C-alpha cells in the first residue's frame, strides 16, 4: 500500500496567455469588490449569471450564516431555489449586501481546471479582512469558483460563481502577519 | 423554453447523488472511480494536472487508500453559453480526508459534471476536476 502524497503546487495557469487573461481579470474585479460600491460588477456579470455562498458546516460567521447554501444539509428544493442568486441584478444585489473587504489579490491561488473557445472554469484561494462593521479587521480564508464567457470587449464575462468563506487558521494569520527582520 | 427552477432542481438531485457515488467509490472501490469521468476529462491536484481517463486511472490507484468527510455541497446549474448544447452542473466540496500514512487535512474540490443521454438513465460524468488541501503549503 502507497502512502506517498504527490508534491503540493501552487497556481497552476496551463499557458502564459491565460495567466495573464486571469491575472488581469482579477485584478480589475477586486479593485471593484473592494471599493466600497460593488455596483461596478453588473458589466462584469451576465444577464442570466449565477452566485451563490457557502460556509462550513457550524459566530464571527453571523453575516454570511443567513445566504450560506449547503444542499448536503438543506433538502428542501424551495429553500434551495431561492437561496440561489440568478440575474446579474439579484447577485449584485446580493454582493453589496455582503460586508466591505479588503482582499490580497497578489496572493492568491489561481487554479485554472477547464478550458474551451466558450468556458474558462478557475478557482481562486487566498484571504480577505473586514473592513467595517461588527468583525472589522478579521482575516476571512476563502475559495471562489468562476465559469466565464468570452466578453464581447477583450475579457470575461461571469456565467457562474460559487464562493465558500471562513475563518483563516491560526496558521494562515501566522503567515498573513508575519514581518520579521531579515537574518542570514 | 425550460423553466429556471427546473434546472436548478435538477442540478440539486444529480450533484448530490453524485457526490455520495464518488466518495463511497473513492474510499472503498476506488478502482472504479476512473469510470465516473469522461475520456477528455482533467484533473488539477494540488496545481498538478493529469489528463485523460487512462492516467486519472493511474494516478487514482497511486494515491493512498483514504477515508473522506463531507460536510458541505453546493451546486449550480452552468449557463447554456458556456456549454452550448450540453446539460452541465458546477459542484463545490468542502470535507476533510485521511489518507493513509498522512495526517487528516481539510480540502475543497469542484468539478463539473456533463449529462449524457442514454438507452436507460441519464448518466452524469466529470468532465473537469480541481482540488486542493486547506493547507497545501505546509
Amino acid at each position: 500500500a502507497p502512502t506517498t502524497l504527490p508534491p503540493c503546487k501552487g497556481s497552476y495557469f496551463g499557458t502564459e496567455n491565460l495567466k495573464s487573461l486571469v491575472l488581469h481579470f482579477l485584478q480589475q474585479y477586486y479593485a471593484i469588490y473592494d471599493s466600497g460600491d460593488r455596483q461596478g460588477l453588473l458589466d462584469a456579470y451576465h444577464d442570466g449569471a449565477c452566485c451563490s455562498l457557502s460556509i462550513p458546516f457550524i459566530s464571527s460567521l453571523a453575516e454570511y450564516f443567513k445566504d450560506s447554501r449547503n444542499v448536503k444539509k438543506l433538502k428542501d428544493p424551495t429553500l434551495r431555489f431561492r437561496l440561489l442568486k440568478h440575474t446579474r441584478l439579484n447577485v449584485v444585489a446580493f454582493l453589496n449586501e455582503l460586508p466591505k473587504t479588503q482582499h490580497d489579490v497578489n496572493s492568491f491561488v489561481v487554479d485554472i481546471s477547464a478550458q474551451t473557445s466558450t468556458l474558462l472554469c478557475f478557482s481562486v484561494n487566498g484571504v480577505f479582512k473586514e473592513v467595517d462593521g461588527k468583525s472589522r479587521d478579521s482575516l476571512r480564508a476563502f475559495t471562489r469558483t468562476f465559469i466565464a464567457v468570452p466578453a464581447s470587449n477583450s475579457g470575461l464575462c461571469i456565467v457562474n460563481d460559487e464562493l465558500f468563506v471562513r475563518n483563516a487558521s491560526s496558521e494562515e494569520i501566522q503567515r498573513a502577519f508575519a514581518m520579521p527582520a531579515p537574518t542570514p | 423554453s425550460v423553466d429556471f427552477k427546473t434546472y436548478v432542481d435538477q442540478a440539486c438531485r444529480a450533484a448530490e447523488e453524485f457526490v455520495n457515488v464518488y466518495y463511497t467509490t473513492m474510499d472503498k472501490r476506488r478502482r472504479l472511480l476512473s469510470r465516473l469521468y469522461m475520456g477528455t476529462a482533467t484533473l488539477v491536484w494540488n496545481g498538478n494536472a493529469v489528463s485523460g481517463q487512462e492516467s486519472l486511472s493511474e494516478f487514482f490507484e497511486m494515491l493512498p487508500s483514504s477515508e473522506f468527510q463531507i460536510s458541505v455541497v453546493d451546486c449550480q446549474p452552468v449557463h447554456d453559453e458556456a456549454t452550448p448544447s450540453q446539460t452541465t452542473v458546477l459542484v463545490v466540496i468542502c470535507g476533510s480526508v485521511k489518507f493513509e500514512g498522512n495526517k487528516q487535512r481539510d480540502f475543497n474540490q469542484n468539478f463539473i459534471l456533463t449529462a449524457q443521454a442514454s438507452p436507460s438513465n441519464t448518466v452524469w460524468k466529470i468532465a473537469s476536476d480541481c482540488f486542493r488541501f486547506q493547507d497545501w503549503a505546509s
